[PDB]
């Protein structure tokens, strides 16, 4: 057997970068209550922690 | 003539900061980085002058 | 954004809508 033993997962490289995550067109931006907008987009934001991070 | 002189020996920048909360001022920073929610100003002589 | 804004007993105090922006120019 060539390949691995265990199937790779927790990061796509850049060819899956390239098919996933095409540029987000985000009609009536940040129209919603707070919570409910892309903070994903933001570079500083954790998804399980639901806050920003920090120099610490 | 009159012997007035000025001399100017340091300067320093300074700049107060709002300590806002990191996850509400990386709310108010991604939805002031829109380019619906660009901060437009206006002169308030608003006048071109000859 | 009730949670940003100082509770005058248990409403949000919060301001008006319509101001947001200014208007003031030199006579206008």
């Amino acid at each position: 057997q060539t390949s691995s033993s265990e199937p790779r997962s927790g990061g796509i490289g850049t060819l899956q970068f390239i098919e996933e995550f095409v540029p987000s067109v985000y009609f009536n931006p940040f129209s919603g209550p707070p919570g409910h907008y892309p903070d994903q987009f933001i570079p500083n934001f954790d998804a399980v922690k639901d806050s920003a991070d920090g120099y610490d | 003539v009159d012997g007035a002189s000025i001399k100017f020996d340091s300067i320093c920048l300074y700049a107060t900061f709002f300590p806002m909360a990191h996850n509400t001022a990386s709310t108010l920073e991604a939805m002031l980085r829109n380019d619906t929610n660009d901060q437009s100003f206006n002169d308030y002589l608003s006048a071109a002058n000859m | 954004f009730a949670s940003l804004a100082p509770r005058h007993g248990s409403r949000p105090f919060m301001g008006n809508w319509q101001d947001i922006g200014t208007s003031n120019m030199s006579g206008g």
